[PDB]
């Protein structure tokens, strides 16, 4: 049985227009392992995101943390996609400042 | 206690030839592995199996192909016989430990032809009063001559029954001919014994040949007798 | 004051050849080491990660872990050939192994492997076991790894002694990692559908405390969500409140964290 | 191949030792195993050593074991005739059936038996049936002579060959010569001793 991974979209600092800050995409509660995690800025994929080592809870689920650099603006938009075995179309949750 | 049984013990074959060797184990033992071993090479897996319907490529399959129809027997099946197979085959049984127990293994020749299969003559030679006089022993000399190939197990009967102590067999057979392609063998053995016991005529001694050749089943267009696998012997009794 | 100390293997078995394993080490809830598929060597994802061990015990203690990942890799294999054909390609096998550490002298090792994402199989005593819910088709494999003697006496002295020793020495060399205090920043921020929401990140250690009020009345309509990590080893957390709109003033967002050291974070609407 | 033997092949005479050696680079190893096999025959488990420096013994033979040098030797003391043998070590890298065997491919023993008293002669032996047939016999000779083949390639002579009459706890070289020839004009192409009683 697979199980469908939730996304969390998050910034590191309080995010302000115009200033470096971080964006971090928590997906946990996947099975199994084998994912494929894209950041993205304006629908284009970000270049040289960094990933966590992938880990397990007790609960013997998956969960791994991608982060990147990213300066947040009025325009721009920023999702996480996820390609895993268990969904038919690629899940894309989008950062929501608020 | 744990013993395994091989057959046959010993097989000549021809190329492009079927052949099967099978493997029989009483011990319930899950595991079954088949080897070979070659001069210059330790014993080497072809196949294994961990039960009954499974079979699992070795370290060098090629050629062959395994067969676990029940717990207690195993197979190594030679479909296209080839020469490159002419071995010794070891098969060996364990259970989940670390042992494997093997069988006494089976002497595999794959020739090109069968044209020149030849079962020996035997001849027994008796003891001399030479030597009953100057040692107090008596040497009966057994002679196989004649044969291809060079597949025998020659062995000495006292009274229906093998006797090993006093005895000695040549290493190996020599050619009768070492010139020409195909030479026939010849093998002696010495039986000992003192002199009374050959003096004694109610002692029956019998040299055996076990030749190992064609089976039922091949095919033999050649105007003599079919060479078949058979036992060849010659015999005589002490006297006074 | 208790802290646990977990290796954690990732396996994936996708066919009769192709495999990979994966391991990394968390005490609490930092990770002390890293070992990819693609290296040779265990990694130290921290300075303090060797412990108290010398040069050549950490040599030792690798080298008995590298034959182990190569011997596991065949042993698996070798498994599923044995079982043939009631398990298949493709398996994910992980394990959960280390030690629970209570104060004077005390602790509790532990060895637990999960078979497609469900939990089968300890170590317990001076054996393998299968635990309530496992397959019975398991007695085979548990029947075999229990004939290997060497194997048992190794895992017994990696639970009873390296364990707890090794970690012993972890706590002391990463002490001021362990007990460092990182301050929260928090900021507020309203989704209408309205519901308010009080984001926490940059603290360390876990523990925290955040709730919605006014003035000087908790709201119980306050709903904490999960943990989440910062790439930095920090946390985040928010905690949110649905609210009827046109009544926002007198909202704030209380934090308590012992990195504060008793002024709390205060944040009105 | 992981498992290697030294020597490859050695003489000694009856009551000496020897060494002999495994070297290996089976990794793991969890346990090493040495065989004896006789010519033509199976393979008997002499000995299995388990422990990281292990010692054995049985009977005559006893056995070390470093797993650090991964360095075996078998000792075989007093050495008798019936050690004439291929002596095989093997390596197993697992505690249970999931292993696999490394074999090394062996050594070669050869114990030349002791002959108490020698009394080398020629005898002619007649066929049981036809007595016109008949085979020479050079019997009762040291392990020091060394019988040759013979130049008449119509001759035929084996290599020499020792029983072991075990009751009367006696052994005896012998040597068979056949052809269609004097049992006198045999040997003629060995050193055989002057000694060598032909009777009449
Ligand atoms: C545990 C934490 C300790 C803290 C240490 C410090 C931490 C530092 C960070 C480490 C980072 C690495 C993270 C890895 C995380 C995973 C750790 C948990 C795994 C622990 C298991 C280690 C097993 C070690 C043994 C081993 O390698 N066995 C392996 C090799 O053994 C062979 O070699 C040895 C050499 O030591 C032994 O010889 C020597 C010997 C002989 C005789 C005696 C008396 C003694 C020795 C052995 O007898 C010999 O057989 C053996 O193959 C094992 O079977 C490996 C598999 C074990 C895991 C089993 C899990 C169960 C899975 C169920 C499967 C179900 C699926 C079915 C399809
Ligand atoms: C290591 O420690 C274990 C027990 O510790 C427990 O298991 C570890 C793997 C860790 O997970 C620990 O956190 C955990 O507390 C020792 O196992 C014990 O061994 C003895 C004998 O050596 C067992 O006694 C036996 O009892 C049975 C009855 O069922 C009798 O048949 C036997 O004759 C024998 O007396 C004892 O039951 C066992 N404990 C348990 C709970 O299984 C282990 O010996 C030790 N190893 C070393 C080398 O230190
Ligand atoms: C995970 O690591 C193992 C061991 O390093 C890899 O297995 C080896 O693969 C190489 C090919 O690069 C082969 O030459 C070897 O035969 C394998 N070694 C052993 C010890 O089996 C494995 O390929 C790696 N997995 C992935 C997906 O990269
Ligand atoms: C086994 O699995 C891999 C990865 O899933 C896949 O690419 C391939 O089909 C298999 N490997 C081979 C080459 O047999
Ligand atoms: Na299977
Ligand atoms: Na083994």
């Amino acid at each position: 049985i697979q199980k469908t991974p939730q996304i969390q979209v998050y910034s590191r600092h309080p995010p302000e227009n115009g200033k470096p800050n971080i964006l971090n995409c928590y997906v946990t509660q996947f099975h199994p392992p084998h994912i494929e995690i894209q950041m993205l800025k304006n629908g284009k994929k970000i270049p040289k995101v960094e990933m966590s080592d992938m880990s397990f809870s007790k609960d013997w689920s998956f969960y791994i943390l991608a982060h990147t650099e990213f300066t947040p603006t009025e325009t721009d938009t920023y999702a996480c996609r996820v390609k895993h075995a268990s969904m038919a179309e690629p899940k894309t949750v989008y950062w929501d400042r608020d | 206690e744990a013993a395994v049984t091989q057959s046959p013990r010993n097989k000549v074959a021809v190329t492009g030839g079927k052949v099967t060797l099978s493997c029989n184990q009483t011990n319930n033992h899950n595991n079954m592995y088949w080897y070979r071993q070659d001069t210059g090479h330790g014993l080497r897996l072809i196949h294994y199996s961990y039960g009954a319907g499974s079979t699992e490529k070795g370290d060098i399959p090629d050629g062959y192909k395994a067969s676990r129809p029940s717990q207690e027997n195993f197979s190594l099946i030679l479909e296209l016989a080839t020469p490159s197979q002419t071995s010794v085959y070891f098969c060996a049984s364990g259970d989940e430990g670390y042992t494997q127990y093997f069988g006494p293994g089976t002497r595999l020749l794959v020739l090109e032809d069968l044209r020149n299969v030849t079962p020996p003559k035997v001849s027994l030679f008796e003891p001399s009063k030479a030597e009953i006089s100057h040692t107090q022993k008596a040497t009966l000399v057994c002679l196989a001559t004649g044969f291809y190939p060079d597949h025998v197990e020659l062995s000495w009967w006292v009274n229906g029954k093998e006797v090993h102590s006093g005895v000695c067999t040549d290493p190996q057979p020599l050619k009768e001919q070492p010139a020409l392609n195909d030479s026939r063998y010849s093998l002696s053995s010495r039986l000992r014994v003192s002199a009374t016991f050959w003096q004694n005529p109610r002692n029956h001694f019998r040299c055996q040949v076990q030749f190992y050749g064609l089976s039922e089943n091949d095919e033999w267009t050649q105007d003599r007798a079919k060479p078949v696998t058979q036992i060849v012997s010659a015999e005589a009794w002490g006297r006074a | 004051k208790n802290y646990t100390f977990r290796c954690l293997q990732m396996s994936s078995f996708a066919n009769r050849s192709w495999s990979r394993t994966d391991s990394v080490v968390w005490l609490g809830d930092l990770q002390t080491h890293r070992w990819s598929n693609d290296s040779a060597t265990i990694s130290f994802t921290k300075p303090w990660s060797q412990g108290k061990l010398s040069n050549q015990q950490w040599e030792k203690l690798q080298h008995m872990f590298q034959v182990y990942r190569v011997s596991f890799t065949r042993d698996i294999q070798e498994l599923v050939k044995m079982m043939s054909p009631k398990e298949d390609y493709p398996i994910e096998i992980q394990l959960s192994a280390g030690c629970e550490m209570y104060p004077g002298n005390a602790s509790e090792s532990f060895l637990h492997v999960a078979f497609q994402g469900k939990y089968v199989v300890r170590f317990w005593g001076t054996s393998w076991q299968t635990v309530p819910g496992a397959p019975s088709w398991l007695d085979l494999p548990i029947k075999v790894l229990n004939a290997d003697q060497g194997t048992s006496a190794t895992v017994q002295m990696l639970l009873n002694d390296t364990c707890p020793l090794f970690v012993r020495g972890l706590l002391e060399a990463g002490k001021s990692d362990l007990e460092k205090q990182e301050k929260p920043v928090a900021w507020l921020s309203s989704v209408p559908s309205r519901q308010l929401v009080c984001h926490v990140s940059g603290f360390y250690p876990k523990p925290v405390w955040v709730m919605w009020m006014r003035g000087d009345q908790e709201q119980q309509g306050t709903h904490r969500g999960d943990f989440l990590p910062n790439a930095d080893e920090t946390w985040y957390l928010q905690a949110t409140l649905d609210v009827e709109a046109g009544e926002e003033a007198g909202l704030a967002c209380r934090v308590k964290h012992s990195s504060l050291g008793g002024q709390d974070i205060i944040l009105y609407w | 191949t992981q498992v290697e033997q030294s020597p490859q092949s050695l003489v000694v005479r009856q009551g000496e030792n020897c060494v002999l050696q495994c070297n290996y680079s089976v990794t793991p190893d969890n346990h090493l195993r040495w065989f004896k096999q006789d010519t033509g025959k199976g393979l008997v488990s002499l000995t299995v050593l388990v422990d990281q420096k292990d010692k054995t013994s049985n009977g005559r033979y006893s056995a070390t074991l470093d797993k650090d040098a991964k360095h075996s030797t078998l000792h075989i003391t007093a050495t008798l005739l019936d050690d004439t043998a291929t002596y095989i070590c093997v390596v197993g890298d697992r505690g249970s059936a999931l292993g696999r065997l490394h074999f090394g491919a062996g050594t070669q023993l050869i114990v030349i038996p002791d002959i108490q008293n020698p009394d080398p002669a020629v005898y002619q032996l007649r066929d049981s049936k036809s007595s016109d047939k008949s085979v020479c016999l050079f019997t009762d000779f040291d392990s020091q002579t060394n019988v040759s083949q013979s130049k008449d390639s119509d001759v035929y002579i084996t290599d020499k060959c020792v029983l072991d009459m075990r009751s009367m706890d006696f052994k005896s070289n012998s040597a068979v010569a056949w052809s269609n020839f004097a049992c006198a004009n045999a040997f003629n192409n060995s050193i055989i001793p002057e000694d060598t009683f032909f009777p009449s």
